[PDB]
């Protein structure tokens, strides 16, 4: 005897979802504290953050011409030193000035510093996204150099 | 249960089935951004919007590549220069 | 009451109940970190297993292809009849070796694709 | 046939023809 | 193109190091067949498994020799 | 009108494999057939005895 | 491995039941019982869909 | 030494008292409020407890849903009804014609609708 | 047979070592995208440098030389 | 014809047909396991998948 | 320029990048069609082996049951049989 | 039946080649009382009294 | 850097001791299967455990080799 | 600058002895088990202890190698 | 330039022989346990004395390595 | 008269290990024959199977030696 009169398939769906959620709560309660919190919140959260950032935002590999132009990262922890090739995720509204400030930590940058991509110098009042789209399509490797000339 | 020959599938599952929530969230975010863009277009714009483009900086004072518009200081009899 | 004698002993401090609310000796974030570390370190077994699997899958391909190329070099280089007569037996040995490797691969694959449940 | 008496469990699982409904349900992405 | 040849020749040592071990495996098979001739199979399976392991090591080192000889 | 019978593939795989199969079949012609027909013979014997 | 001494972390008894650890029955398990119970609804669904498709194809092919 | 190891044990169990007090508080605050009802408990019993109860069954990886199918080997006189017999007589062999038709159709579709690729033109 | 296998144990859709499991795995990889053809954005990654592609082009252009059209297809 | 040359498509040519004579055979054959069983011990799968 | 590091969080894309590489290189082309045919051949061989097992089983059932006079059915179901009038 | 029992034992038991026994910090009742025989006795005398 | 190519070979030379060890292990396994066959299920298990170590060590001897071939 | 790689390879060219020792360990385990199964729990109990030293030595045999690759 | 690193790596090579000796020790231990469990507790004592020499020499080796990787 | 000769000579260091393996093989054959002559045709068979690897490996090394002498 499938189905009952006066009852709806949507009511049965609600029944089933309630059962499933109660069972999930029971199984989460009767589980190890050492493992369950990690496996249920911290790995899912990190994977979600990483995948969303990669699949949604757009990032750039940054290089610097000279070691004297490297930023000072001695004080901030977990990164005592600059390394070239760092992947950097930015927003579409970011400008070259904002990128430079982000690199140099909101501190005094060197003089006549400019950004290039595939040999092509960017203006400082330029959107990084559109400048890369124009000059280096699908090769976002940026370089920071000193323009004395 | 499992076996060494299923290491490919085990790794693939463990690394990919947690990403499916993120994939669906990305798809939903994209659909919503498209919806908002189309609602904006229906409302009206000075310069057009490219729907399937990453970024649309164009306005009265800005090109479709983020630069300032040339010859945009004065006014023109036919209206906008675009 | 039956259990009032035992439930009278259960009276706690403010600091006691704060510590219990926070779960000091019962959450063990160091244990959680150790679990995460061990779990991530256990990913080497997948690499080991896939390495073994690919070797057992390509063993017949190697025996059929690269030793074949060597035999082909020798065939291309040899001209006389005596050396060819002696090389026929090497070729037959390669046949038997290929079948041996195929049997071995069958064995390792039925070992690696046998599941209890 | 009414929405209610169609989606009633007995009629849905005994007398109704749910083939078109479930085919529409499967092909929902195509229509979208 | 001189360091590659020496690299391959030095990598070829594991072949000789591996031939020992195959010798011991088949010696053990022989001794087991001599001590219990009623069990020939179930000794050749383990012998072939160990041969496969040591053959895999040999293939590894020979592959890396051929690699380093041209790369 | 081809090089199939004068090929390195021929001389390396076709003739060695075929000649080995032929030699093994010629040398173990009767052992194989007997080992195969053992089961059928036993079944027919059992069936006939049961019938009788 | 059994012993008469109890460590600190294991001082306060079992907090978990046995089914929290032990695997379910091998042959009468949760999923297989579930799908054996859901067999009739799935049979209804796919039979209806197949009959609809077959009737459409026949209505096209006969004329 | 005696002094010191005795007092060591003393504040060992002091720490144990502290642990027990916080354990009680944790339980009676959080877990007695968050405890599940038992309606959605696990609908099974472990195989060890079943074995001790004398309840465990190991067999029949498969099953027979319908009684018509269950009692076939016990009826001995009509394992299959007559209608069922004539329906079964239609499947004495597999249908190579249907195999051929379906395989050609699926290959045609897969090749000329699903696996189209571009080609140059001169 | 396939239907009954689905409700048999260790015989669900693509799980197990049965022929039903193999067939379901084949249908699964077919339904997936990995064996679908590439889009036009990704043709010069493999397809325009493929022996199958070149041979088919040469066959359907009997007496001609499609190297130039292949270059132009890459450009496109 | 700049953008219309990648639209000239040609279909594949593979036929998926092979007769399956089982009357010739009387023995079973081995079969691969393609994926792990997640319908059993689902909760423990990340915890026992690395073992053997 | 080729020292392009990337965050260590993106190691979870190892298998995804691997499968994408093998798709772009093998699966979405003629070698991928060969692999699909190979999978179908695996299915074909599994079906053949299953039917061969059944063939062998029935071929033994014939010889061992059809000439017994003691197996009118299976012995596990002999309770359901009628009773012998000659026994007493 | 013997295969069933051997499979389940190999899967669930605490052994030198453990499949399921892994990442164990909070034990279940059976394993806890099998490892700590002092507590089974204490927990059992208390229950009967 | 040709010495890189040398280093990898040296990192593979340890395989000569590895395979030997593996051989000895399986030799003992065969001897056990020739002495007390009715407990194969034990011996093979222990052998697998040993390989679970030896394999890993060999893999290191490969990996570091390749690393010294690239970095 | 490949001398660091050379030093790392040389320091890594001692895992063969660890592997031979582990093979002898598990060989003696299997032998004494086939000779007396009822006492397996002890032969294993000591075996793990031996690994508890050998693997540690191997760990050094890796660690210092890695150090010699960078410092 | 790589004097200290090369000398440290060359010094670190005896760990292989050390591990082989430890493996022989514990192999004899497990064998003597299989052959006479009643004196198991005695055998392990001597085995530990063996470690008391072997590991000691190994320690000296590593100390010399630490001395030579920094001069 | 340069590095090719050195590499083709260094490749030949594996022949010692191959010879030790062959010696182990035929020593086991001899022991098994002296123990149970009645399975000679078996043991000889297995010995040949072993040679079917060992000899082949040696030939491999010799060929690669010539390949490093005329690369």
């Amino acid at each position: 005897p499938l189905g009952v009169k006066g009852r709806s398939v949507f009511a049965g769906m609600r029944s089933f979802i309630g059962q499933r959620l109660g069972r999930l709560y029971d199984s989460f309660y009767y589980s190890q504290s050492s493992t369950k919190y990690v496996m249920v919140f911290l790995f899912p959260a990190g994977i979600f953050y990483t995948r969303f950032r990669a699949d949604t935002k757009l990032g750039y590999h940054v290089f610097i011409n000279e070691e004297k132009l490297y930023p000072d990262y001695s004080q901030n922890y977990f990164d005592t030193k600059w390394t070239n090739g760092r992947k950097v995720y930015l927003d579409d509204e970011t400008t070259v000035e904002q990128l430079k400030a982000q690199i140099y930590g909101g501190k005094a940058a060197p003089e006549n510093v400019k950004v290039a991509c595939r040999g092509r110098v960017f203006e400082d009042a330029d959107n990084v996204a559109m400048a890369v789209r124009a000059f280096c399509k699908r090769d976002p490797r940026l370089l920071l150099f000193q323009d004395n000339l | 249960s499992t076996s060494p020959g299923l290491a490919f599938a085990n790794l693939t599952l463990l690394l990919d089935v947690p990403q499916l929530p993120a994939i669906w969230a990305v798809n939903a975010w994209r659909e919503l951004n498209g919806l908002f863009t189309e609602m904006k277009t229906l409302a009206g714009t000075s310069d057009l919007l490219y729907p399937s483009n990453r970024y649309n900086p164009q306005n009265e004072k800005t090109n479709r590549m983020g630069r300032p518009r040339k010859y945009n200081h004065g006014e023109w009899m036919f209206g906008n220069s675009y | 009451r039956p259990g009032q004698g035992s439930n009278a002993q259960f009276q706690t401090s403010l600091a006691d109940k704060t510590r219990g609310l926070l779960g000091v000796g019962f959450l063990r974030p160091t244990k959680m970190a150790s679990f995460a570390a061990t779990f991530l370190l256990n990913f080497r077994f997948y690499f080991m297993y896939m390495a073994r699997t690919t070797f057992q899958a390509v063993r017949p391909l190697l025996a059929f292809s690269v030793f074949g190329e060597v035999m082909k070099l020798v065939l291309a280089t040899m001209s006389s009849g005596l050396f060819s007569f002696l090389f026929s037996f090497v070729l037959a040995f390669e046949v038997f070796y290929f079948f041996l490797q195929c049997y071995i691969s069958y064995t390792f694959l039925t070992m690696f694709f046998t599941v209890l449940f | 046939v009414s929405f209610s008496q169609f989606f009633d469990s007995e009629y849905f699982w005994t007398k109704a023809n749910v083939g078109p409904f479930f085919l529409f349900l499967f092909t929902s992405p195509f229509w979208y | 193109a001189g360091v590659a040849s020496l690299s391959a020749a030095i990598a070829l040592m594991s072949v000789g190091g591996v031939a020992q071990g195959i010798g011991s495996l088949f010696a053990a098979l022989v001794s087991g067949t001599a001590r219990n001739p009623s069990i020939k199979e179930d000794l050749f399976t383990y012998t072939l498994i160990g041969m496969g392991f040591l053959e895999f090591l040999g293939i590894i080192c020979v592959l890396m020799s051929a690699v380093l000889l041209y790369s | 009108s081809n090089t199939v019978l004068s090929n390195a593939w021929f001389y390396s795989k076709t003739f060695p494999f075929g000649a080995v199969f032929y030699m093994l079949g010629s040398y173990f012609y009767r052992d194989i057939r007997e080992k195969l027909w053992k089961e059928e013979k036993s079944l027919i014997h059992t069936a006939q005895e049961n019938k009788n | 491995k059994p012993s008469w001494h109890v460590a600190r972390e294991h001082r306060f008894g079992p907090t978990l039941p046995d089914h929290a650890y032990y695997g379910e029955h091998a042959t009468y398990n949760y999923f297989v019982l579930f799908i054996r119970g859901m067999r009739p609804y799935l049979e209804k669904i796919f039979g209806d869909c197949a009959s609809t498709i077959k009737n459409a194809a026949v209505a096209v092919y006969r004329p | 030494i005696q002094h010191w190891n005795k007092s060591y044990e003393k504040q060992v169990y002091s720490e144990s008292v502290a642990l027990n007090r916080t354990f009680q508080a944790r339980n009676q605050l959080v877990l007695d409020r968050l405890k599940p009802s038992g309606a959605y408990r696990l609908p099974a019993v472990d195989y060890k407890r079943q074995l001790s109860r004398g309840t465990l069954v190991e067999g029949a990886d498969f099953y027979l849903p319908t009684a018509q199918e269950q009692q076939r080997l016990a009826r001995h006189f009509e394992p299959y009804s007559e209608q069922e017999q004539e329906e079964r007589r239609k499947f004495r062999f597999q249908s190579i014609s249907v195999y051929l038709a379906v395989a050609l159709g699926a290959s045609f579709v897969h090749d000329y609708f699903y696996q189209r690729r571009p080609v140059a033109w001169c | 047979q396939f239907w009954e296998a689905q409700f048999a144990n260790r015989s669900f859709f693509f799980f197990g070592n049965a022929w039903t499991s193999a067939a379901a795995f084949a249908f699964f990889i077919w339904w997936s995208r990995v064996f679908d053809p590439p889009p036009k954005e990704r043709l010069d990654r493999y397809w325009l440098n493929s022996p199958k592609f070149r041979i088919l082009s040469a066959f359907h252009n009997p007496g001609k030389r499609p190297g130039l059209k292949i270059s132009l297809m890459t450009y496109e | 014809l700049l953008g219309h040359t990648t639209s000239v498509t040609m279909g594949n040519s593979d036929i998926f047909f092979l007769p399956k004579p089982s009357n010739l055979l009387k023995i079973a054959l081995p079969a691969f396991v393609f994926m792990p069983n997640l319908t059993i011990f689902t909760r423990a799968f990340p915890f026992y998948a690395h073992t053997s | 320029y080729d020292n392009t590091a990337s965050p260590k969080s993106e190691l979870i894309f190892m298998a995804g990048n691997a499968l994408g590489y093998c798709t772009e290189r093998f699966f979405e082309n003629e070698y991928g069609q060969s692999i699909f045919m190979f999978a179908l051949g695996l299915a074909y061989l599994a079906m053949l082996g299953h039917e061969g097992k059944i063939h062998g089983a029935v071929w033994r059932m014939k010889h061992l049951f059809a000439t017994n006079f003691k197996m009118v059915g299976h012995p596990r179901y002999a309770y359901a049989l009628p009773k012998n009038p000659l026994l007493q | 039946k013997q295969a069933w029992h051997s499979r389940m034992g190999k899967f669930n038991d605490r052994s030198d080649t453990p499949m399921l026994y892994a990442y164990m910090n909070e034990l279940p009742s059976w394993e806890y009382y099998d490892l700590h025989r002092s507590a089974f006795l204490e927990h059992m005398t208390y229950f009967l009294v």
